């Protein structure tokens, strides 16, 4: 048995934390946001 | 005098007396729990009675 002293859980509180490498562009989840534009046969105003 | 001690002999029949050689690497006694254990005052003194 080893008693040894530790930090009382009432001093410490676990903060999570969300680590991203880059920000999501704007149509991140479109594989082609560039085929509004290339199937706009008629125009845009 | 080391001719009387049978220091002649055939060192091939002297035996160990089981009969089995050894190569010990144990680890040992360091010192750090009981160390530690004195400063919290837990158990100071691992001597015991007997």
């Amino acid at each position: 048995i080893k008693t040894a002293p530790v930090v009382p859980p009432t001093e410490q509180r676990d903060m999570v934390q969300e680590e991203r490498v880059g920000t999501p562009v704007k149509n991140a989840g479109n594989a082609n946001p560039a085929a509004d534009s290339d199937n706009a046969t008629e125009g845009v105003v | 005098s080391m001719l009387r001690n049978w220091s002649w002999v055939n060192v091939h029949n002297v035996h160990s007396v089981t009969g089995t050689s050894e190569n010990v690497v144990l680890a040992g006694y360091v010192g750090l729990s009981r160390t530690h254990d004195y400063i919290m005052d837990t158990r100071s003194t691992p001597a015991t009675s007997q």
